[PDB]
RNA sequence: AUAUGGAUUCUUCACGGUAACGUAACUGAAUGUGGAGACGUCGGCGCGAGCCCUGGGAGGAGUUAUCUUUUCUUCUUAACAGCUUAUCACCCCGGAAUUGGUUUAUCCGGAGAUGGGGUCUUAUGGCUGGAAGAGGCCAGCACCUUUGCUGGCUCCGGUGCGCUUGUGACGGCCCGUGAAAAUCCACAGGAAGGAAUAGUUUUCAUGCCAGGUCGUACUGAUAACCGCAGCAGGUCUCCAAGGUGAACAGCCUCUAGUUGAUAGAAUAAUGUAGAUAAGGGAAGUCGGCAAAAUAGAUCCGUAACUUCGGGAUAAGGAUUGGCUCUAAGGGUCGGGUACGAUCAACUUAGAACUGGUACGGACAAGGGGAAUCUGACUGUCUAAUUAAAACAUAGCAUUGCGAUGGUCAGAAAGUGAUGUUGACGCAAU
RNA sequence: UUCAAAUGAGAACUUUGAAGACUGAAGUGGGGAAAGGUUCCACGUCAACAGCAGUUGGACGUGGGUUAGUCGAUCCUAAGA
């Protein structure tokens, strides 16, 4: 129910106690007028909302990914 | 109907219950004497009255 | 075309049974039944609907932070501004003018 | 601000069991695709080929997928093809004709 | 149930804004007060939603002797959450006659207008999260099989006295002024409790546990109910597409649903229901009973009499198809402190041409007039032989009564109706 | 209303296909309230019943089916009791 956009509150998230899981998703999406580009939804399934944070530079994304808690129980794509 | 009280609904339970043809096994008693079941009942010959 | 029916028993048109056509991600149409609106809190001076105030059904009240449930003035949520500037001024010239009648009355006991 | 478009037909599947001639058919569309409402009036503005296996229709004006399909049908329709050969879509304005 | 984080505190119980008011929070007992719950009806005007119409594009389908860049169809987005979004109202600056502002509807201003700046409610809408992973539409492989598997596309717009419903700011009406309670919040109050070696705070965020009992099928009617019955009767309600047209009419159609209702052969009399008839035209008959005639719209024309409101569609007339043109009626933009440019609407009137003089072409749709009797009117009744002149009604007039009372109830009563009443009332003619 | 197939001892009447029409969204559509009470659904099946028929059925036989913290009741008050 609840986005996110500042990436370092995202992260303190998916350390909370309560969140055992998480989900990426990866979308085909076209910029501006012109080219596509690969859009990814950081979704952490918190105790009582599912909050999901947009990564639309997928730069960001790869380096992101590596960050995630070795424990937490990543449902990828 | 479509929204009735219990007490009602265990009427209505104990009607369909009752509402069966008789055992054959009973024609062959010793002395039996019942032919058929003479209370059968038909939601459509004969309302229940609750 | 695509029609639509009650979705609780209650088969009339009342007040507490008022409709919404919406369209669902199926692709179809689907009614959905609609709380009865809001009214807005009324000062209790004047009448109007008081400003700042946030409007809810009223058990609707509680589960909302008291922010939503005033402004910052004296009487708040309660009287409207206006008037509680009528309040004050009143209130000081007649504490005032308590004095003055008490004082010229107060001479009348000392020349009579 | 004017836009070309690109249309492919693989003719081939039923161009190789004889019953299919991309010869008088891309000389259909030159005959009959209508430009501003008229028959040959492409001038400059449509062009139309055969890289042998396949025809090729270029567009700078009002001109439709759709329309595409709709003439090749009238094509297909006019020598007895329906039955034997469908205009279908394989990925976006790539289209073919199975056979079948 | 409760901890962790935040907030608050050495100026103990937050700051900011001139203000309307702002916010993630920001102690608050007795008591008192205020709000919500919570309320008629109709009219037009404004906005929302879904539906309707419709352009481009991407797909599938149909027709193709001939014609049609065609006909039909898919292109969707829930509760909930973040940000944003409003007519109204309010604030600050200001000080108004040459009075201004202003609604379709004439209201507003020295008790502060117009102007400029701001505050507010979040109906409603927008963007994002939910969410494309769903659903919708296709194509390409697979094979008795569970049944898969793999790819695509699911996009961008337009229009309005439209239709239904919603909601707003207003306006009309009343000897009619159009429920209650549970429940929720707020404010006034300040009993009290509470820090610096550390306190106060769960109306801010996040976290933990739990939510019993009964109904839930189906019918809802020319067969699931009531009429002895699978009875042409009766029985409360919501959703509601396209054309014609004023239209939720009639007539035709899409979606859905039916195609149920003994059947066959014949077509005598007499029927029942549907039509037509030369010449005459109510001569029929108690009686024009039945039937026929009339009918829409536009224009023209319209008597006696009248409570001046009517009578009135009085009466009486012309006109109306198709096709092709003409003219008038609007929106939106930039113009130093006269015009230009484009997009989108069926109304109304004029003018040609045209046909076996037809044209509201089916459907739909008033006969009119002159008098007597009678009830003023609208309204009411004898379910199942009487709808009327009968009853009612407003209007008029008479009667009783100031409560220890009038009229009426009850076997009685520390009983009851009028009475939440008081003669501009209640009761009785 | 019609043709044909299928099924069945048996077909004007069942099933499926085809064609012809109808209701025409003020519905013969999609749901509900009262009332019914299992009629719903499936398999089997024709003695009676459905004022011809029957292989069909709201019939007969045997079974299956109605899941809630949020939909109602339950709470509140109304005339009144
Ligand atoms: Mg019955
Ligand atoms: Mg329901
Ligand atoms: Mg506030
Ligand atoms: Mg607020
Ligand atoms: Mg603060
Ligand atoms: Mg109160
Ligand atoms: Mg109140
Ligand atoms: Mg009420
Ligand atoms: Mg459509
Ligand atoms: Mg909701
Ligand atoms: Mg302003
Ligand atoms: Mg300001
Ligand atoms: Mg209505
Ligand atoms: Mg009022
Ligand atoms: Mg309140
Ligand atoms: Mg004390
Ligand atoms: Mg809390
Ligand atoms: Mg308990
Ligand atoms: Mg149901
Ligand atoms: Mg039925
Ligand atoms: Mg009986
Ligand atoms: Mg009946
Ligand atoms: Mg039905
Ligand atoms: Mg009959
Ligand atoms: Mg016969
Ligand atoms: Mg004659
Ligand atoms: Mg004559
Ligand atoms: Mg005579
Ligand atoms: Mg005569
Ligand atoms: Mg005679
Ligand atoms: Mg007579
Ligand atoms: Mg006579
Ligand atoms: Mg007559
Ligand atoms: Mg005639
Ligand atoms: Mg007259
Ligand atoms: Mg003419
Ligand atoms: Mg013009
Ligand atoms: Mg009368
Ligand atoms: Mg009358
Ligand atoms: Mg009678
Ligand atoms: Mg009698
Ligand atoms: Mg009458
Ligand atoms: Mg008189
Ligand atoms: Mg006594
Ligand atoms: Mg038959
Ligand atoms: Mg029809
Ligand atoms: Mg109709
Ligand atoms: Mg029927
Ligand atoms: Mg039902
Ligand atoms: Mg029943
Ligand atoms: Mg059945
Ligand atoms: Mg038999
Ligand atoms: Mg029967
Ligand atoms: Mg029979
Ligand atoms: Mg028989
Ligand atoms: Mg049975
Ligand atoms: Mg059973
Ligand atoms: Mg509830
Ligand atoms: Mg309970």
């Amino acid at each position: 129910a609840r986005e996110i956009t500042d990436i370092k509150q995202f992260l303190e998230l998916t350390r909370r106690a309560d969140v055992k899981t998480a989900t990426v998703k990866i979308n085909k999406k076209l910029n501006k007028a012109g080219k596509p580009f690969r859009q990814t939804k950081f979704k952490v399934r918190g105790s009582s909302s599912l909050y999901t944070l947009v990564i639309n530079d997928a730069g960001k994304a790869k380096k992101l990914i590596q960050s995630l808690p070795p424990t937490l129980k990543v449902n990828r794509l | 109907a479509a929204q009735k009280s219990f007490r009602i609904k265990q009427k209505m339970a104990k009607a369909k219950k009752q509402n069966r043809p008789l055992p054959q096994w009973i024609r062959l008693r010793t002395n039996n004497t019942i032919r058929y079941n003479a209370k059968r009942r038909n939601w459509r010959r004969t309302k229940m009255n609750i | 075309a695509q029609r639509v029916t009650f979705r609780r028993r209650n088969p009339y048109n009342t007040r507490s049974n008022k409709i919404k056509v919406v369209k669902t991600p199926g692709g179809i149409l689907r009614a959905q039944h609609v709380k009865k609106l809001a009214t807005r809190p009324k000062c209790g001076d004047c009448g109007s609907a008081l400003q700042g105030i946030s409007t809810l059904r009223p058990r609707q009240y509680a589960t909302v932070s008291k922010t939503h449930k005033t402004v910052s003035r004296a009487y708040g949520g309660s009287r409207c501004a206006n008037c509680v500037k009528e309040r004050i001024i009143r209130a000081f010239l007649i504490e005032e003018q308590k004095i003055v009648k008490k004082v010229v009355k107060e001479q009348t006991e000392a020349a009579k | 601000q004017k836009i070309a478009k690109t249309f492919t037909v693989d003719v081939s599947s039923p161009t190789e069991n004889g019953v299919f001639d991309p010869a008088s058919y891309a000389k259909y569309l030159i005959d009959h695709i209508k430009v501003e409402g008229a028959v040959g009036n492409l001038g400059n503005a449509v062009t139309v080929t055969e890289d042998g296996t396949v025809v090729t229709v270029v567009s700078t004006a009002k001109f439709s997928g759709k329309y595409l399909k709709y003439l090749t049908k009238k094509y297909l329709k006019k020598n007895q093809l329906r039955d034997w050969i469908r205009f279908v879509s394989t990925k976006t304005n790539e289209y073919r004709l199975a056979f079948y």
